């Protein structure tokens, strides 16, 4: 019994250290978006087309 | 030194007109870098709207 007892709580631990992994990756999806969209638009600044104004 | 705006842009003789071309650049560049400032932050929240969503 206190085994089974043991795996109803082991159960609910490894259900909530899910949770805290997927709440990261959360926003772990929005921080590389915000890396990608600043590459890109730093390559686009990249050209001598673009004067200092730009 | 004379501190000139849109406001005090005057073009009645060929000469305020050469003054209102300058002057225009001027309040257009400064109008477009705000423009700017707003976009940026409009590219702020939207990355906000589904990171909290997330």
């Amino acid at each position: 019994n206190v085994q089974s007892r043991g795996l109803g709580v082991a159960v609910r631990n490894a259900n909530d250290g899910i949770s805290m992994a997927q709440t990261a990756e959360g926003a772990m999806k929005e921080t590389t978006n915000i890396l990608q969209r600043m590459r890109d638009l730093s390559l686009q600044s990249a050209n001598g087309s673009n004067s200092k104004a730009d | 030194a004379q501190d000139v705006t849109v406001d005090t842009l005057d073009v009645t003789t060929v000469g305020g007109a050469q003054e209102s071309v300058a002057i225009v650049d001027a309040a257009l560049k400064y109008v477009d870098s705000h423009r700017a400032e707003l976009g940026a932050f409009q590219n702020r929240f939207n990355h906000a709207i589904n990171n909290l969503d997330n």
